[PDB]
């Protein structure tokens, strides 16, 4: 059957007939700096979404 | 004299529904109702009922 | 100062609205199929399945036997064009048997005991193409700029 | 591509408005 | 699983009817077979039924019931002098010897056994067990 061999979880209302969950992935890079240095690289982070019913 | 009626209609997904964002949707078919009762006094006393005489 | 009191008065009903309680019957094992079903037009059945039991239903078309007519839910119907529509690939209710709030777009009060005629799109007209076993129950309204008609619904 | 949605930053008010229909 | 339906048994729950005031005249009555009224007593108001046969117009369906009739046999089946429950209007699960499937609204025809052979209408059941190919009838009281 198909409830003894996949995993089941309970965190979703009675009363919700639709529901969305996000993933999250990370940018950016690290470089090899000396001292009285400005210019140092950044990161970022980002997000997507999906439904269901 | 003479009897006045009506009735209405919830289902049990409407219900919790209502239950749980707050607004129930019962309460508000119960004072239509009321209203209907109350505006059909009104009518039969300012305009009257041909068949009925 | 002379005192001033107002009165007003609701509507009588909306489209797709259930007329009143005489014996009816609600089909809601269906399911729609290609495409969107406004409240209170007539539908038709596309394939009956044999072992799983759903049908699969759509807006009526030239040349078909319509089936019933879906009736208003707060709870299954997505608010879509400033009106109730009933969306693509989910459960319909369809009520075959029962007096019903139908579209219309006539111009002329029906009388009591006729039958009902549809047009293409599957909503009541006096000339439509459409015959139907369904007959008329007399009443007859108007909301907002929408013109409504009684319909009495016999088991297909 | 974000990581908040619009839901996430909305506010319903707490009070409505009825339609009004006096009896008479 | 689990087999999909039994000859006799009601198919869903909207609109139906059942007639228990009456009894099986003459014979045996087959569960899931069409049954029609011999003899309608004016005062004592109980109708005798009995199977269909050449030229008569059905009645009903008998169906099952696990209390009123029991069986040292496989399949139920009705005695004769006994209380028969028959169901008037609504889907039932029926017996058919057909073994194509007709299509969705049309009339259907009886056999002279009771049978459907190739006015009630066909609902849209058309499923197999045991090697007894049941049908679903839509029931109408006229």
């Amino acid at each position: 059957s198909a409830l003894r061999v996949f995993p089941v979880t309970t965190e979703l209302s009675p009363t919700d007939k639709t529901f969305e969950y996000m993933t999250f992935d990370k940018v950016g890079t690290a470089q090899i700096i000396a001292d009285y240095t400005d210019d140092l690289p950044l990161v970022d982070a980002l997000g997507t979404s999906e439904f269901g019913k | 004299v003479f009897r006045l009626g009506n009735a209405y209609l919830i289902s049990i997904d409407e219900i919790k529904a209502g239950q749980a964002t707050g607004r129930p949707l019962s309460t508000r078919k119960a004072s239509a109702c009321q209203l209907a009762h109350d505006q059909l006094v009104n009518r039969l006393v300012f305009k009257g009922s041909a068949p009925h005489k | 100062q002379i005192n001033a009191s107002y009165q007003r008065d609701m509507a009588i009903a909306l489209p797709g609205m259930v007329a009143d309680t005489s014996k009816y019957n609600i089909d809601g094992a269906c399911v729609v199929n290609e495409g969107d079903v406004l409240v209170g037009a007539a539908v038709q059945v596309v394939q009956a399945q044999a072992v799983d039991g759903h049908k699969l239903v759509k807006a009526l078309t030239t040349g078909t036997t319509p089936y019933g007519v879906a009736i208003r839910s707060h709870w299954q119907t997505v608010n879509a064009q400033n009106q109730m529509i009933y969306e693509d690939g989910g459960a319909i209710n369809v009520m075959t048997s029962g007096r019903v709030w139908m579209l219309s777009k006539s111009t002329e009060a029906p009388t009591f005991g006729s039958a009902v005629k549809l047009d293409v799109d599957g909503q009541e007209k006096s000339d439509g193409t459409i015959e139907t076993t369904w007959t008329y129950a007399g009443g007859w309204t108007k909301y907002k700029d929408i013109q409504l008609v009684e319909v009495q619904l016999h088991q297909l | 591509m974000g990581i908040w949605t619009a839901q996430e930053l909305h506010r319903i008010k707490s009070q409505s408005y009825e339609e009004d229909y006096p009896v008479g």
